[PDB]
């Protein structure tokens, strides 16, 4: 919801911080989609919504050229091929999306069990459900069944936290 | 005062959302 929108803006910035832009950039894209996608909230949402407006000009505008002061052109190529390229943020997505959801599981394995944990699962579905919903249309029904069963996964150790119970 | 109930949403809103909603397209497109 609006707040799982919230919980989002703050991960977009951790981020940013490992410089991980372009995942950056798709994440935005899903956070306007679920904007629209929400039920209909009070003026306050759409003042927040300006404000993200104004990241997604920031976000390009982010590097400021300041980056570009050197090989500026290997920059613009970076930043221009993975902004630009549609199909070029969902595979440097899944590279990540998917390196992120297997260490994660080895957090929960050597890393202790926190209420934190939680929330990154829930965040972690979102990325595969935002992907596979968008380029669901590119996906064969029984391929789309692999990939869902594959949720059940993740989202079964996220009910079994749920219930407080550990596989 | 009237028991008439006005729409939560205006037609005025309505168009300044479009607005923002087709620089996001234009920002995709």
């Amino acid at each position: 919801m609006a707040s799982n929108a919230a919980r989002v803006v703050a991960t977009a910035k951790d981020f940013d911080k490992v410089g991980l832009g372009i995942i950056g950039y798709y994440l935005q894209l899903y956070a306007v989609e679920l904007i629209l996608s929400e039920e209909d909230r009070s003026q306050e949402m759409t003042a927040l919504a300006t404000e993200l407006l104004d990241t997604i000009e920031a976000f390009k505008k982010e590097i400021g050229g300041e980056s570009e002061a050197e090989d500026s052109d290997k920059s613009l190529h970076v930043m221009n091929t993975l902004i630009h390229d549609q199909e070029k943020a969902k595979i440097y997505m899944l590279n990540f999306t998917m390196s992120l959801y297997n260490e994660k599981l080895k957090q929960l394995k050597d890393g202790p069990w926190d209420v934190m944990l939680k929330r990154s699962l829930w965040c972690c579905i979102d990325l595969f459900s935002c992907i596979l919903h968008l380029w669901k249309e590119n996906i064969s029904e029984t391929s789309t069944n692999s990939l869902q069963k594959r949720i059940k996964y993740c989202k079964i150790y996220l009910s079994k936290l749920a219930k407080g119970e550990i596989g | 005062n009237v028991p008439e109930i006005k729409a939560k949403e205006v037609n005025v809103d309505d168009e300044k959302e479009d607005k923002l909603a087709q620089r996001l397209r234009a920002l995709r497109g």
